[PDB]
RNA sequence: GUGAACGGUGGAGCAACACCUGAAGGAAGGCUUGAUGAGCGUGUUCCCCGCAUACGCGGGG
C-alpha cells in the first residue's frame, strides 16, 4: 500500500540507533504503551516481535526519520508524532538557549512490476552475517553468492507480505559486488559485532517503486534506501 | 462618439474567471478526479465566433478583461484623480450615499420604483460624471458604453472588422502561473530567529504540532499550492468606449481619465503587479490623438471639461443619490 | 302493426390590431514549489521467538 516517512530535525545530526535509544529513554517513565507501538515490542513483555517491523527508525541529515509501513504503521506514526516532538522540545529547551525542531511528512506508495531487463539497485550499510553458518557461507564466493541471492529475495517477499500486496514470484535477482565490509555493534562498548556490507549492488529484472528494506536489523535503520530516488538516476 | 484605446500590456493580465477550475502538474485543465487536481482560477474568457477554417465559423475561446471591470476602472480613475481633487479644491463634501453612488451607481441595493423627473434627467445627463455613469435610486441611463478588452487576435478577426488587420497573434495567449504558500514557522530554522516571537521556541514548536496533527488528519492551516491562468504580457489589446450623444465635457472627462490610464491596473492580482500597461494609441471617431505625453488633440473636449470641473458642486452627486 | 311509420339543424364568418426586460454593477484581496528523504562511526558469539522435536533450520534488537 503506502509507507509514511516523518522527519525530525534537532539542529544536529543524530544516528538512527542512538536516536532509537534516546526515544526509548525519553518516554520510558510515562506513556509506555506508545513506546511498545513505536518499537514493536510484545503487548505483554519488553522483547520485540519476531515478525517484520512495521515501524523502523531511519537516518536524517539533521536528525532522525521514522518509517511506518502499512495502515497500522502509518497510524502508529500518526498517534506517535506530536508526543515524540514534545519530548525532544522539552529535552532541548531544558539545556542551552533552546532549539526549534522542524519536521516533514510524506506518504509514498509502494509498487512493483516485472520487466524483461535487469535493473541496477544499490544499497548501503546492510547487515548480512548473524550466525557462524553465515560466516561459513561468506568465506567462499560461490556459496556466499546464493546466500545473498536468497536473502535479498526473501527480504523482498517478507516486506511484501507484511505490507499486504502481491509480488510476482518469478523474479531473478543477482549480486555484483560490495564496496566495503564493516562491523555493526548492537550496543556500544560490547565485544559482540556482526558483519555487514557497504555499497552493495544488486540487479533485479523487476522495478521497485517505493521504500524497500532488505536484510537484518531493519528497525535499527540498516539496509533500506528509497528505490524511487535511484530510479533512472545516477 | 466612438473611442478606440489600443494598449500593450506590460505585466501579465489576470482577471479571474469565476468557476472552481482545476489543473494538473503539466496542463490538463479540469482533469478527471483522482489525478490530484490543484485549484485553478482562470483568467476571464469570452467565447467568440471566429473564422476557424475556410467557410466555417466556430465559437472559440479568447481571454479578455470584462467591459464591466474596466467601466468601473475608467470610473475609478475619473473619480480619484479628477473628481475628488475638484471636490477638495472647492471644499465640497459628498455624503456616504453620494460617494457610494458615484463609485458604484447605487447608494443601496434597492433602486427606487419612481422614475426621475425630466429636469433631473436633463441636468444629470448634461453633467459629465453622472452622464457617463448613470444609475442611482431612480436608475439613470448613462451615456457611456464600455466594451471589453479584446486582444488583437485571430479569434477576434470577426470583431475587428475595421482597422487592426495587422499585429495579429496566431497561437494561444495564456500561461499558467503557479504560486505556492509556504509556512514560515516550518522554514525558520533557528532559535535566534525565534527570540522575537513571544513565548520562545516552545510556542513555534507547538504550532508545528498543530500542523502535524492536521497532517495526520476542517480548519485550513497553511502551505497551499495554487495555479492561476494568466494572459501573457506584451500583447496588444483594443478597448472600445462608445458615447451616446455626449456633451463635450463628458468626452473631455473621458480623455482626462484616459491620459493617466497607465498608472492603474487593467486586472486583478494586485500584489503580483498584474495589469500594468502602456497605451499604444487612442482614436476619437477613428482619429489618432495619442502621444507619449498623453493625448495630443481634442482641445475643445479638454476646454469643456476644464470649464465643467469649475463650478462642479457636490449637490449634483447629492441630489442624484437621494432616493424618493 | 312500439299513440306507430317520414324527416340533415343547416348554411355564412380571421381573435385581431398596437407594444424594446432593460436600465445600474471591478472577480477580487492576500500568498517564496524546493525544499526533500540520498554520499559520512562501529572488527565477533551474547540475548528471546517459531518450525521442529533437537540432526538443525528459519529471525528479533
Amino acid at each position: 500500500m503506502f509507507v509514511k516517512q516523518v522527519f525530525f530535525d534537532l539542529g544536529a545530526r543524530i544516528h538512527a540507533d542512538e536516536a532509537r535509544a534516546l526515544v526509548a529513554k525519553l518516554l520510558d517513565d510515562t506513556q509506555p504503551g506508545l513506546v511498545s507501538a513505536l518499537m514493536n515490542y510484545m503487548p505483554a513483555s519488553k522483547t520485540s516481535k519476531t515478525e517484520f517491523p512495521l515501524v523502523q527508525f531511519s537516518n536524517f541529515n539533521q536528525g532522525f526519520a521514522l518509517l511506518g509501513f502499512g495502515e497500522v504503521g502509518a497510524q502508529i506514526l500518526s498517534d506517535a508524532t506530536p508526543i515524540i516532538h514534545d519530548a525532544m522540545a522539552k529535552l532541548f529547551a531544558s539545556r542551552g538557549q533552546g532549539v526549534v525542531v522542524q519536521v516533514s511528512s510524506r506518504d509514498v506508495p509502494l509498487s512493483c512490476e516485472k520487466r524483461p531487463y535487469g535493473l541496477q539497485y544499490t544499497v548501503a550499510k546492510m547487515v548480512v552475517q548473524k550466525k557462524h553458518e553465515h560466516r561459513e557461507r561468506l568465506a567462499n564466493p560461490e556459496t556466499g553468492k546464493v546466500f545473498l541471492e536468497g536473502l535479498f529475495l526473501r527480504s523482498l517477499e517478507r516486506q511484501a507480505a507484511a505490507v499486504g500486496m502481491v509480488l510476482p514470484r518469478d523474479l531473478v535477482v543477482s549480486f555484483k559486488g560490495a564496496e566495503r565490509v564493516s562491523s555493526v555493534k548492537l550496543r556500544p562498548d560490547s565485544t559482540l559485532a556482526h558483519g555487514s556490507l557497504r555499497h552493495a549492488v544488486f540487479e533485479v529484472n523487476a522495478r521497485l517503486g517505493g521504500l524497500w528494506s532488505v536484510g537484518f536489523l531493519l528497525s535499527k535503520g540498516f539496509g533500506h534506501i528509497n528505490t524511487d530516488l535511484q530510479l533512472g538516476q545516477g | 462618439m466612438q473611442i478606440e484605446v489600443t494598449v500593450r500590456n506590460i505585466t501579465p493580465i489576470f482577471s479571474a474567471a469565476p468557476g472552481s477550475n482545476y489543473i494538473t502538474i503539466d496542463g490538463t485543465i479540469n482533469p478527471p478526479p483522482g489525478v490530484s487536481r490543484f485549484p485553478l482560477v482562470r483568467t476571464r474568457m469570452m467565447y467568440v465566433a471566429a473564422d476557424v477554417g475556410d467557410g466555417v465559423i466556430k465559437s472559440v475561446p479568447l481571454q479578455i478583461v470584462p467591459g464591466n471591470t474596466m467601466r468601473s476602472l475608467l470610473r475609478r480613475t475619473m473619480l480619484k484623480h479628477v473628481i475628488e481633487p475638484a471636490l477638495v479644491e472647492k471644499g465640497n463634501k459628498l455624503s456616504i450615499g453620494a460617494y457610494a453612488t458615484a463609485y458604484s451607481g447605487n447608494a443601496t441595493g434597492n433602486p427606487d420604483g419612481v422614475p426621475s423627473s425630466f429636469d433631473e434627467i436633463a441636468t444629470m445627463r448634461a453633467h459629465p460624471f453622472i452622464g457617463l455613469f448613470g444609475g442611482g435610486p431612480r436608475m439613470l441611463e448613462g451615456r457611456l458604453m464600455v466594451d471589453s478588452l479584446y486582444p488583437i487576435h485571430t479569434n477576434a478577426e470577426r470583431i475587428l472588422g475595421a482597422g487592426y488587420e495587422n499585429e495579429m497573434m496566431s497561437g494561444p495567449i495564456t500561461q499558467v502561473v503557479w504560486a505556492r504558500r509556504m509556512d514560515p514557522i516550518l522554514n525558520l530554522g533557528s532559535s535566534e530567529d525565534v527570540e522575537v516571537i513571544n513565548g520562545g521556541a516552545v510556542a513555534a514548536n507547538g504550532w508545528i504540532q498543530d500542523l502535524l496533527a492536521n497532517s495526520k488528519a476542517n480548519g485550513r492551516g497553511l502551505k497551499a499550492f495554487n495555479a492561476h491562468e494568466v494572459v501573457i504580457p506584451g500583447l496588444k489589446w483594443v478597448w472600445r468606449i462608445s458615447l451616446d450623444r455626449p456633451t463635450d465635457a463628458q468626452v473631455g472627462l473621458v480623455l482626462l481619465a484616459l491620459n493617466k490610464m497607465t498608472n492603474e491596473r487593467i486586472a486583478g492580482g494586485h500584489s503580483k503587479d498584474y495589469g500594468r500597461f502602456v497605451i499604444d494609441g487612442v482614436s476619437l471617431n477613428g482619429e489618432q490623438v495619442w502621444s507619449q505625453s498623453g493625448i495630443t488633440g481634442g482641445e475643445q473636449y479638454f476646454d469643456a471639461v476644464a470649464e465643467a470641473i469649475d463650478g462642479l458642486s457636490s449637490k449634483e452627486f447629492e441630489q442624484f443619490a437621494q432616493s424618493a
